[PDB]
RNA sequence: GAUGUCGGCUCAUCACAUCCUGGGGCUGAAGUAGGUCCCAAGGGUAUGGCUGUUCGCCAUUUAAAGUGGUACGCGAGCUGGGUUUAGAACGUCGUGAGACAGUUCGGUCCCUAUCUGCCGUGGGCGCUGGAGAACUGAGGGGGGCUGCUCCUAGUACGAGAGGACCGGAGUGGACGCAUCACUGGUGUUCGGGUUGUCAUGCCAAUGGCACUGCCCGGUAGCUAAAUGCGGAAGAGAUAAGUGCUGAAAGCAUCUAAGCACGAAACUUGCCCCGAGAUGAGUUCUCCCUGACCCUUUAAGGGUCCUGAAGGAACGUUGAAGACGACGACGUUGAUAGGCCGGGUGUGUAAGCGCAGCGAUGCGUUGAGCUAACCGGUACUAAUGAACCGUGAGGCUUAACCUU
RNA sequence: AAUUCCUUGUCGGGUAAGUUCCGACCUGCACGAAUGGCGUAAUGAUGGCCAGGCUGUCUCCACCCGAGACUCAGUGAAAUU
RNA sequence: CACAGGUGGUCAGGUAGAGAAUACCAAGGCGCUUGAGAGAACUCGGGUGAAGGAACUAGGCAAAAUGGUGCCGUAACUUC
RNA sequence: AGGACCGAACCGACUAAUGUUGAAAAAUUAGCGGAUGACUUGUGGCUGGGGGUGAAAGGCCAAUCAAACCGGGAGAUAGCU
RNA sequence: CCCGGCGAGGGGAGUGAAAAAGAACCUGAAACCGUGUACGUACAAGCAGUGGGAGCACGCUUAGGCGUGUGACUGCGUACC
């Protein structure tokens, strides 16, 4: 089964009747407008293109716009695709929304990664900053030696050094749906969603056995 | 650090070539004057959508 | 406690003044405690008619934290100082028969059955 | 969307009394516990302005007995039974600190008068 | 990082920002028309417009008020007496910034600040 | 036959039996069997790029009229 | 014409002869537990003291307190305590000067990274006409740890006390990720409190400056000390090991023909980067169907007409970030400052009425002032253009096109 | 011990400690009476040890600001080879 | 070197304060010439810190803390 | 009164931070001591290299000191590179 | 006579045998940095050289297998003192 493209929109500590509160993250589920349903008519290729949203979209390219034109005709925010199973989809007005999360106990959450500027040396990997007393030579913070010696004469691959985030994906994995709320159309998750607020996300039914 | 040998002249040219000054993508002149322009800024005599700038 | 060592306050009649955490329990490769954590304390003071003497090593549990301690809404009851009620060195429950000063409403658990079973309030 | 910062005003309760710092109050609450209902009340002085959307709370300092405690009781909590304003003093501050340790004539602060 | 912010810190400490902005906001109210750096012109725009707002109807209690935020005798005279009735007919956008071009002494990017209702000006140059 | 490599990570050699390599992604047993039969750098890359195996029994090469060869 | 040291910190890496869980044989092992014992480098692998300390002792955690190597890893990262090591001086010894691998006191540790690696990142090209959008998996990594008790399970077994593993489960700990509502932190684009002199002609009032003068609170952001949470059922290929069937040896026998089972490792399953995969990518969405002269010719040279879709500069600027790239977008306009409604801070401006000699408080007024957030508003500023991109786009076999 | 091959003496004591510190004792390195010895008030920017203060040195690091780095314009080295 | 290095004599203003400490300041001196923008690592300087209180290290390493004037009150040792 | 004391100006530099291809011939900023004394110190004067001069470090002698600078011996000599 | 900072520098017109002798003036290498042309560089790899060589410009190739300069690719291959 597919995913739901959300918006990170809301964070609430909400109360329950016994006087206990749950920190929660609040996602407005918008309905899917399907585009065409790409299927294995042509090649072996099988996937569904969906737009959950709209933009003011006065500068957009004709090649984005004709996807929205064959679609729910709403000058779209963007194109998200999902592989599919168990036969082709119906191509117009499907509107999968809150009904998906009525039986989903825990969801994965597949972000648009996390957008934290530089990250870099010491902060991203949570290392120590070298002693800030003892009059250390040009050093109140240093990461520590990254290889050994001539005996190998290299730096091994995958070592934690410098660099930016590069905005990949981020799966938080397995956080509980606390509630799903029809008519307001809000999905309350118990854990956190990747990125700052006003960013997009995938909130999808869990991937793992 | 320091260095091993005096380096080749092709090396010096590669290191400064990408840092070299980049194109203006042609230029502008005004819709509204016999004054020449600077693109998406206002001239010394204030012509773009009038008013005034640089009373120097 | 949060750093290695750390004195925080006696809160029962087993000792006097301050007592020192030497370690945290309930895991290892730890430096700092959570709110609900069980500490290993040494008595740095004692009182001669208390339950224990200077250099005794015992177990203990948190009864105040100056940052505050929390659970139900995430709301702290936030105190003027850190404090710890000493337990027995292997067989659990307090050794002291009295609590002195306020309490939390986080304290309703099996491990404080000496002091919350008294009659004035909060059983 | 358009919900952000509106949601602090939507959640926020309307039956909340008008205030300035040094107002005393009383909070009646449950003890909550694992399976059992008991009650209790709390009095003292409220040291600081609240109004915090959903998590908004009466922040009493007790100073009744023993060593000093601040207690935060949530306005928006379903177990909170009653909230009286009582006496209304002036302080002109976000914090009260010199009364932390004094509990003698400390939870009965005066009306402010002419 | 700096996500979900606005505005700018320029070139030095807060005592410097207050004293530079006090130099420049006093120069604007006498001359109507200035040229400065682009980042700097916005922050100058943002300091003076709300003062203009306060002074939009003539009023002694708001003149006592204005003297308390800005205890300067030039800024409070130009407000209320000359500039209240000038801007009485506007609700925001009391001044505009013009993106003027590059600086000749080095290359620095600039913007000009010009009162909204400033409207007779020469189009010749001076030396 | 366990196809030895050390691409850059983790204490140990890492490995795969010939059987995993033929049953799943089957090309590679024959691929790294001819690899070591070609010389050094430049000539050995130039000899290799003429070959294809694909996955197995899924070839697209009907239209050229391939000349059969038995080994 | 030099690889420059101990102990310690930081940061690691590789060998398994595994600290441990996990699978399993033997046992003078009843069962449990231990002894004996093979597989296995995947993952986690504690902390304060004294000493210059490798090594020592002690207090404590942990289910647990490992083994080996790295110019005695690592000063083109960090120390100047140690000894020789300049002085002093103890202890010792020699006519002495002066020594000691015994010793105490503080005492100069250098280099802006050329080429090389590593991780992040841009530009340029092949992608087969072009452009833009989504995207598949050749190929390589993350995770892989582990206490607790509940069930499993007081049961086989044993005289009786007692007495196990996988799977499920709630919960702790490490480790790794994301996060800012909660709780703390800060917040030189906000309020208030406060010492002082200087200033508005004076007073009431208020303010420049003294570390952002000090001190406390603080929106939005960011953040861990706070928050959520993976660590997986299964699959295949097995190892050690139990075998069946079966030869040396009419049987027996993990083996040789044959074939059931058999662990976290290994190939994965869950997660992430990925078409330079020249084998050059697919699929989706959009777009361009004027012309002549010649040679070098799956081509290039010249010229008129003439360039769409798209691109970038430029510009305000962002919920994106060293620089970029990425992104909203230039009146087709909410991009951003004001401004209007609202959030959330703070604590009722000054003036006026009034008590009081006043400091000051109190009604007027629940005051005033307010930053980043949200939604509006063209009020305001982003002149319009030009330019790069062009007229339907390979050879050759098979297939189809009147072929 | 400013001194001790062994040893971080031994024992008592503070303590998470205890080679260091402080008292006694000698199973005494190579201590030992002007390269002098025992002991002391005041003194030292002089040395070791103790309990409390306080504090971002640290547990464990977060956010803010400025000059370089980084952006643009100017000028423009060096160790080395 | 218009080098934050070094260097003798005299004269002697204000408010608050205990004075030539010390905040500001009259007269005067004078902006120690890259600038403007961002606000990455990191380098140096400056702010602030929950809870702890050197647990960092061979070693408390400024940075933090103590301090000033009036008063009450006051130890072993001592050459009083 | 004082080879007493807390302490500016006035002198130094035990430590800490920094500077470490410096703003400075160890200076700077901050803790620190001396500042009626065996102090601070202007002006003028004097000894000349294994020679002076030293309340002691084999200290200091034109940015410096376990041997200052220059003209001659001198192409010192090298069982040597 | 032209541009210009009241400037620098060069060209235009005129001198001379000669300024391809223009005043730092004799004729003028090599390092040095820059202009100008041909050909090459995105199956891409270490003494940068050697051995084989498509291609391409130029010489009318004297068209008679050639000269010149360069060169995809690729066997071989470790400096001098």
């Amino acid at each position: 089964m597919i995913g739901l493209v959300g918006k990170k929109v809301g964070m609430t500590r909400i109360f329950t009747e016994d006087g206990v509160s749950i920190p929660v993250t609040v996602i407005e589920v918008e309905a899917n407008r399907v585009t065409q349903v790409k299927d294995l008519a042509n090649d072996g290729y099988r996937a569904i293109q969906v737009t959950t949203g709209a933009k003011k979209a006065n500068r957009v390219t004709k090649p984005e716009a004709g996807h929205f034109a064959k679609a729910g005709v709403e000058a779209g925010r963007g194109l998200w695709e999902f592989r599919l199973a168990e036969g082709e989809e119906f191509t117009v007005g499907q509107s999968i929304s809150v009904e998906l999360f009525a039986d989903v106990k825990k969801v994965d959450v597949t972000g648009t990664s996390k957008g934290k500027g530089f990250a870099g040396t010491v902060k991203r990997w949570n290392f120590r900053t070298q002693d800030a007393t003892h009059g250390n030579s040009l050093s109140h913070r240093v990461p520590g030696s990254i290889g050994q010696n001539q005996t190998p004469g290299k730096v091994f691959k995958g070592k934690k050094m410098a660099g930016q985030m590069g905005n990949e994906r981020v799966t938080v994995q397995s956080l509980d749906v606390v509630r799903v709320d029809a008519e307001r159309n809000l999905l309350l998750v118990k854990g956190a969603v990747p990125g700052a607020t006003g960013s997009d996300l995938i909130v999808k039914p869990a991937v793992k056995a | 650090a320091v260095q091993q040998n005096k380096p080749t002249r092709s090396k010096r040219g590669m290191r400064r070539s990408h840092d070299a000054l980049t194109a203006v993508t042609s230029l502008s002149v005004d819709k509204t004057s016999g004054e020449k322009h600077l693109r998406h800024h206002i001239t010394a005599d204030g012509y773009y959508r009038g008013r005034k700038v640089i009373a120097k | 406690m949060i750093q290695e060592q750390t004195m925080l306050n006696v809160a029962d009649n087993s000792g006097a003044r301050r007592v020192m955490c030497i370690k945290v329990l309930g895991g290892s490769h730890r430096r700092y405690a959570g709110v609900g954590d069980i500490i290993k304390i040494t008595i740095k003071e004692a009182i001669p008619r208390g339950k224990v003497k200077k250099g005794d090593v015992l177990k203990a549990v948190v009864v105040r934290t100056k940052k505050g301690v929390r659970r139900p809404d995430g709301s702290v009851i936030r105190f003027d100082g850190n404090a710890c009620v000493l337990l027995n060195n292997n067989s659990e429950q307090p050794i002291g028969t009295r609590i002195f000063g306020p309490v939390t409403r986080e304290l309703r658990s099996e491990k404080f059955m000496k002091i919350i079973s008294l009659a004035p309030e909060v059983l | 969307s358009n919900i952000i910062k509106q949601l602090e005003q939507e959640q926020m309760k309307q039956d909340v009394p008008s205030f300035r710092p040094g107002d005393t109050v009383e909070v009646k609450v449950w003890v909550v516990e694992g399976s059992k209902k008991r009650l209790q009340a709390f009095e003292g002085v409220v040291i600081a302005i609240r109004n915090r959307g959903l998590h908004s709370a009466f922040t009493v300092r007790k100073i009744s007995n023993g060593e000093g405690v601040e207690r935060v009781f949530q306005t928006h909590s379903p177990v909170v039974d009653s909230i009286s304003v009582k006496r209304r003093g002036a302080v002109r501050k976000a914090k009260l600190y010199y009364l932390r340790e004094r509990t003698g004539k400390a939870a009965r602060i005066k009306e402010r008068l002419n | 990082m700096r996500h979900r912010k606005s505005g700018r810190q320029l070139n030095r400490n807060s005592s410097h920002r207050q004293a530079m902005f006090r130099n420049m906001a006093g120069s604007l109210v006498r001359h109507e028309i200035i040229k400065t750096t682009l980042p700097k012109a916005k922050e100058l725009r943002r300091v003076v417009e709300p003062l203009i707002t306060l002074a939009k109807t003539d009023s002694v209690a708001n003149r006592r008020l204005a003297f308390a935020r800005t205890r300067d005798n030039e800024i409070v005279a130009k407000l209320f007496n000359e500039l209240g009735p000038r801007f009485a007919s506007r609700a925001g956008g009391y001044t505009r910034i013009l993106k003027c071009g590059f600086r000749a002494g080095d290359n620095a990017p600039m913007a000009y600040i010009e009162l909204v209702d400033r409207s007779e000006k020469a189009e010749a140059a001076a030396e | 036959k366990v196809y030895y490599h050390h691409t850059g990570h983790i204490g140990g050699i890492k490995q795969a039996t010939f059987e995993e390599m033929i049953a799943r992604r089957p090309e590679r047993v024959i691929e790294i069997a001819v690899k070591g039969m070609l010389p050094k750098g430049p000539l050995g890359r130039a000899m290799f790029r003429k070959l294809k195996v694909y996955a197995g029994n899924e070839h697209n090469h009907a239209a050229q009229q391939p000349q059969v060869l038995d080994i």
